[PDB]
RNA sequence: UUUGGACAAACUUGGUCAUUUAGAGGAACUAAAAGGUUUCCGUAGGUGAACCUGCGGAAGGAUCAUUAAAG
């Protein structure tokens, strides 16, 4: 409400001027995206000039599409979140974070007459990075079965949450946090959680809801020019 | 067409055809013409309840400010020098 | 005015701004308790406005 | 104009009782003598303020609605007790009120909890007032020390007045009858009133009763009391928090009511709590 | 030659705003309410302030040099409803209208596993 | 250097002032630490003469009756005097005044100057103090002369001090907070004359009459209230802003008085019966600048936006037509 | 006598309200400020300086930038539209 | 009532004014002055 | 800090001139063209109580539409 009627408040009585406009002070800079990913080009943001710029760079998350990063819609329900630790000439740099699903999928996911098994492990990778897995199932009905719901017993849930925490961390434990997402892009982790309980019972839906990173190497420089795969300047004269 | 009433206000037209204006109308005339207006006039629920309350004389009203006043809007209201003096 | 799906608790209303807001008080005052009956003398009411309006 | 002026004021937009044996009684509790005169509020049709009328030298009455009060002129418009009655128009909480002898009125039931402390409180208060309460809070007003319905209000009131019930009137009278019960009391400024001041007895009054149960001595360790307790020895010591605390200990020690529970004390039980508050120096309010 | 933004709608039962800002979303774009477009409190969460407020930001977004956005609509969730209004609705549609090219469209709002208690109490509220 | 400026807006102005050796120019508190002064249009004024010895926002702002002096109440807790320069035609820094713990809300100057400069400086901070700083007397060095101690500091109100006035005689000034409540304070001691609580809205702006006894007031609660000092009570309550009032000045000496509100409808008042005689409605925002000249036969009042009403009294011109 | 009867003289900003840098003839003489989405040409003659035109869209909509031939003779805008 | 008498007497020694002390509401929060018109005169 | 001499603000006081200005009277002139509310249970409270409120429980309270999509 800017209506005449509206009445007064107190904060109305000092009001500093427009005097600058943010944007003319502030400087664009391009963001990429690890080798793991086919289109490293992720956009592009701003910060104020430096006076510096960097520290401001430094721990900025940014969450784009897998979709976008991979040009394939099948992965259009992941989340990947960009802390920049390294900078260079306007260009943003990372070696893997983290990793999450939309809303809309999890909630399509989630149906009557089923049971829901959902398991969580904290584990570290061979390059000392603590994380946390989250991975979800449903159940399935056979194809000649006449009842209306495929419930499991409390023991199979029991026992499949044991096969799907075993499988979690041996994966984590036995490979690198680059090499991890490269096991999350093909979905070949879900696979083998299928086959695994597949003697227990019939599963749909297997999926690892998300990913945490608890303790940490970073979102980092380190490995990252290896990774992303130094400049001399121009005389001023 | 018809003859009716006057469009300026300080002039009489009557439905004769004869526009009187005010300003030219001698003292006497003005009388007359006030006077014949009282014959024509006088042979010819909230708003009664507020007219009730203007005709008797022992009425008051409070407004927001808790001060006490008539109903027409004015603030209702001896001195040993005056009535001697 | 308007269109009201009851998806077990799940209420969707369409209509315009004004006429689904309308339906969502007489659709709330159900729930907080009042009988239909009596719900239902306040829609004629309002009807009635809408049709003068 | 005077029209409009009227209808900004007020714009003009209650249910009565019809039984008149109830009405003939009101009047008779009150037994007000020529000689005195009587404040009348919430006339309404103007069958009360006219008995006032009868028994009484003066009657202003005060009106809610403006409509209400302008039909009671017309009753009264041409009599020989046209003289006497008056009206007014607004709520009488919100103007100073003519000194009057009793208080004979149809007070509205949202404010007849509140009208009965304007009377308190009013210098030169009527010696017997006569009003119809609910019967619920009506019996909160006559509930003894230690009652269900005895409240801490109804502890100010008892201590500031006596006060004893008429009678208790039927919905069926009311028209139209209400779901709520109707009741009669009397109530009786003390003459002359104890000289305690009103706000230091309300302080004792809001700290010890904000649980009618919980023990006296629990009312007062409660954080936010000791804390007001606190500001307020300060301003005393003008005129260290833990130590005010520990001094509110020793008070209601010597005092030995802190552990029973409020309601069962009697007024003067905290009357002797609250001069060992003033001894201490913690005054409430 | 395509900048993406990240569009952020919360759609209020009293207002409705419309937030754009990078992908990162640590730097604001452009910010505008309900209230910064209408004189009276009643229409603050009316969809015409909605789109005007979408308007003035998309116009804003197109002087920054973005061109197109990623729009995250949320309502005020907790223990409140969890679907936006129709004010979030309309300022999507203004949006559209605008010429922003829209990439993708998520309902983010704050849907918890557990809550606290509600404002209303036990005999409920919204009469 | 810069051969001259040309402003093509103002801002929004707190405060206004007559000011120069004949009164033709018109010092502006902005929303900026620069005091801007432009020369009173004839009756487009593109110039303005532009001053910077703040480092902030200025809050409010007082001259002299004479022109020749000016006190800057700004927001980063410092009051500047500016002393017209007739050398050079323009104002220089006098002196500065730091000894303040917040922003400096009003400043108050000398209605009645003797000695040929003013010689005290009143000044209120969002601190909630009162400080009575001495003026130094002129000296040729042209240095400026920074003070930091003040004749007596008294904690005035509870909260935001919004206005300051000083009486004609410079006996007592009354200063108006939002704490709904105006406190009179002796001018030479700073002691509380006595305090004013009826309003319930904070009180924008505090005015003394001019010539005789009397306040006005006025609140946030769409009022004006006038005040005798003899009796310290509220002779006349004004009704009818539609939104607050936050500019209240006398006119025609005791007979009337303009006020000014939110609703952007500067009203003519009668002081002795309390009617209406005249509404003034040129502006499309809210007004906080107020100021009069010749008791009120010159009326300027600046919009939010940055538009100026120019008024003039012609009842005896419209008389004569 | 009372004060009641005023005429108001009104001083508008000529140049507010717009991100637009204001444009000049190359004389000096004229100057184009756009305010919102009206334009205020204003001449610069010293000592009689006046709003030579005054330019409203009526649109709504904001002037993005504004230019003044140096010759002065022409005016061109381009709107938010 | 005696009793109640002597109570009351005692407190007057001890009584105060209630503006400074917080109220229990709390509880539940937790030249000459015409020279100017000697001016026109003049 | 003291004596004396002028300048001299401000204060009290009786007067004297000019300005507005509050009630009650007396006596003239001018003007007056309209037609809202489910029913309860247990417990606990109430100071804008013709009734309200907190916690837990009940029906002795009006089920429309869609629905095999590991089709």
């Amino acid at each position: 409400a800017v209506g005449k009627n509206k009445r007064l408040s107190k904060g109305k009585k000092g009001q500093k001027k427009r005097v600058v406009d943010p944007f003319t002070r502030k400087e664009w800079f391009d963001i990429k995206a690890p080798s793991t990913f086919e289109n490293r080009n992720v956009g592009k943001t701003l910060v104020n000039k430096s006076t510096s710029a960097s520290d401001a760079l430094k721990g900025r998350v940014v969450e784009v599409c897998l979709a976008d990063l991979q040009g394939s819609e099948d992965h259009s329900f992941r989340k990947i979140k960009l802390r920049v630790d390294e900078v260079q000439g306007k260009n943003l740099l990372t070696n893997f974070h983290g990793m999450d699903f939309t809303t809309d999928k999890l909630r399509s996911m989630v149906r009557k007459w089923q049971t829901l098994i959902e398991a969580n492990v904290t584990v570290k990778t061979s390059d000392d990075y603590v994380l946390r897995i989250f991975a979800i199932a449903f159940t399935r009905k056979q194809a000649n079965q006449v009842k209306r719901h495929s419930y499991a017993q409390s023991s199979h849930i029991r026992a499949i949450r044991k096969v799907i925490s075993e499988i979690l961390t041996k994966e984590v434990q036995g490979s690198t946090l680059a090499q991890l997402t490269s096991k999350l892009i093909p979905e070949v982790i879900n696979k083998e959680i299928e086959n695994a309980t597949k003697d227990i019972f019939p599963l749909q839906n297997i999926h690892v809801r998300k990913v945490k990173l608890l303790k940490q190497p970073k979102f980092d420089v380190g490995a990252l020019m290896a990774l992303h795969g130094e400049e001399k300047g121009k005389k001023v004269t | 067409y018809n003859v009716g009433k006057a469009e300026k206000d300080g002039e009489i037209r009557l439905k004769n055809g004869v526009a009187m204006s005010k300003e030219e109308l001698t003292r006497e005339d003005k009388n007359r013409l006030r006077r014949a207006l009282k014959r024509k006039r006088s042979k010819a629920k909230r708003n009664d309840v507020v007219d009730t309350l203007s005709k008797a004389k022992n009425i008051t009203v409070i407004n927001q400010k808790g001060e006490k006043k008539d109903v027409s809007g004015k603030t209702k209201k001896p001195d040993s020098t005056n009535i001697k003096l | 005015r308007t269109r009201i799906v009851l998806a077990d608790s799940k209420i969707h209303i369409l209509g315009g701004f004004t006429h689904i807001r309308m339906a969502r008080e007489s659709v709330v005052s159900l729930i907080l308790g009042s009988p239909p009956g009596k719900v239902y003398g306040n829609l004629r009411t309002v009807a009635s406005r809408l049709k003068e309006r | 104009s005077a029209e409009k002026h009227l209808s900004s004021v007020f714009k003009f937009n209650q249910h009565i009782l019809k039984n008149p044996l109830v009405a003939q009684g009101i009047v008779d509790k009150a037994q007000i003598r020529p000689s005195d005169v009587v404040l009348e509020v919430g006339p309404g049709t103007g069958n009360l303020t006219v008995r006032i009328l009868e028994q009484a030298k003066n009657v202003v009455a005060v009106e809610m609605d403006p409509r209400m009060a302008a039909e009671l002129t017309k009753r009264v418009r041409g009599t020989p007790v046209e003289k006497k009655l008056e009206i007014m128009l607004g709520d009488f909480m919100k103007t100073e009120l003519p000194y009057f002898d009793i208080c004979i009125s149809n007070t509205p039931y949202q404010i007849s909890s509140p009208l009965v402390f304007k009377l308190i409180n009013q210098p030169r208060p009527p010696r017997v007032s006569i009003l119809m309460f609910q019967r619920e809070f009506a019996l909160r007003l006559l509930a003894r020390p230690g009652d269900s319905l005895y409240c801490r209000l109804s502890a100010n009131v008892q201590m500031w007045a006596n006060v004893t019930h008429i009678m208790k009137v039927g919905k069926n009278n009311f028209r139209p009858p209400p779901q709520v019960e109707s009741s009669v009391v009397r109530l009786e400024i003390k003459n002359p009133r104890p000289q305690v001041d009103y706000n230091e007895w309300d302080g004792l009054l809001r700290i010890v009763f904000v649980r009618k149960n919980r023990t006296i001595s629990a009312g007062f360790k409660s954080t936010t009391v000791m804390d007001i307790l606190e500001k307020n020895y300060k301003t005393f010591l003008a005129m260290m928090h833990d130590v005010v605390k520990e001094k509110i200990d020793t008070v209601l020690k010597e005092t030995d009511l802190g552990d029973k529970r409020a309601g069962k004390c009697d007024q003067n039980d905290f009357l002797r709590l609250l001069y060992a508050f003033h001894q201490v120096g913690i005054h409430f309010s | 030659s395509q900048v993406f933004g990240v569009a952020r709608i919360y759609a209020s039962f009293n207002d409705t705003f419309v937030h754009v800002t990078d992908l990162s979303g640590k730097e604001t774009i452009a910010r505008v309410t309900g209230g910064m477009k209408v004189k009276a409190d009643r229409d603050e969460s009316s969809p015409y302030a909605a789109m005007l407020a979408a308007q003035d930001v998309a116009a804003k977004c197109k002087e920054v040099g973005i061109t197109a956005v990623h729009v995250k609509i949320r309502a005020t969730g907790g223990t409140r409803t969890k679907t936006p209004g129709p004010g979030g609705q309309a300022a999507l549609r203004a949006l559209a209208r605008s010429g922003l090219r829209i990439g993708r469209i998520e309902d983010v709002t704050p849907v918890p596993s557990d809550s606290t208690r509600k404002k209303g109490g036990r005999r409920g509220r919204r009469l | 250097q810069v051969t001259s400026s040309i402003a093509g807006n103002h801002g929004i102005i707190a405060d206004m002032r007559y000011v120069g050796p004949e009164l033709n120019k018109l010092a502006l508190a902005t929303n900026s630490p620069s005091l801007r002064i432009i020369p009173v249009p004839d009756l487009l004024p593109l110039d303005v003469e532009i001053y910077e010895g703040h480092e902030d926002l200025l809050n409010s702002l007082d001259a002299t009756e004479d022109g020749l002096w000016i006190a800057t109440a700004s927001k980063d807790n410092t009051a500047i005097v500016w002393r017209y320069n007739e050398n050079s035609c323009k104002f220089d820094i006098y002196a500065k005044y730091i000894g303040h713990s917040a922003a400096v809300t009003a400043v108050g100057l000398p209605n009645i100057v003797s000695k040929g400069y003013p010689e005290f400086l009143l000044t209120a901070s969002n601190d909630l103090t009162i400080k009575k700083w001495i003026i130094p007397k002129p000296t040729a060095s042209m240095d400026v002369q920074i003070i930091k101690v003040s004749e007596y500091t008294r904690h005035a109100h509870e909260k935001d001090i919004n206005a300051l006035s000083v009486s004609p005689n410079d006996s007592i000034f009354a200063t108006a907070s939002y704490d709904k409540t105006c406190k009179i304070w002796n001018l030479e001691n700073g002691e509380l004359e006595a305090t004013l609580a009826n309003h319930k809205r904070g009180l924008w702006d505090v005015s003394f009459c001019q010539y005789d006894k009397l306040l006005a007031t006025s609140s946030g609660d769409k009022t004006v209230k006038i005040w005798s000092l003899d009796t310290f009570s509220v002779m006349k309550t004004l009704e009818g802003h539609t939104n607050a009032v936050q500019r209240c000045s006398f006119i025609n000496k005791q007979k009337q008085l303009i006020s000014c509100g939110a609703d952007g409808l500067i009203k003519i008042w009668d002081c002795s019966s309390g009617e209406c005689l005249k509404t003034l409605d040129g502006h499309n925002n809210r007004l906080w600048a107020l100021s009069t000249m010749n008791d009120g036969d010159m009326i300027v009042s600046a919009d939010a936006d940055g538009v100026f009403q120019f008024w003039k009294d012609c009842t005896e011109q419209e008389i004569e037509e | 006598d009372l004060k009641t009867s005023y005429k108001g003289i009104s001083l508008n900003p000529i140049y507010a309200g717009s991100s637009a840098v204001a444009t000049v003839s190359e004389n000096g003489k004229i100057l184009a400020t756009p305010v919102l989405d009206e334009i205020n040409i204003i001449d610069l003659t010293p000592g009689s300086r006046k709003i030579l035109h005054k330019i409203s869209n009526e649109d709504e909509q904001e002037i993005t930038a504004l230019k003044l031939t140096p010759d002065g003779q022409y005016l061109t805008y381009v709107s938010q539209a | 009532r005696e009793e109640r008498k002597t109570i009351i007497g005692k407190l007057q020694d001890y009584k105060i004014d209630t503006s400074l002390l917080t109220s229990s509401k709390r509880l539940g929060e937790g030249k000459k002055y015409n020279w100017r018109q000697r001016v026109e005169m003049e």
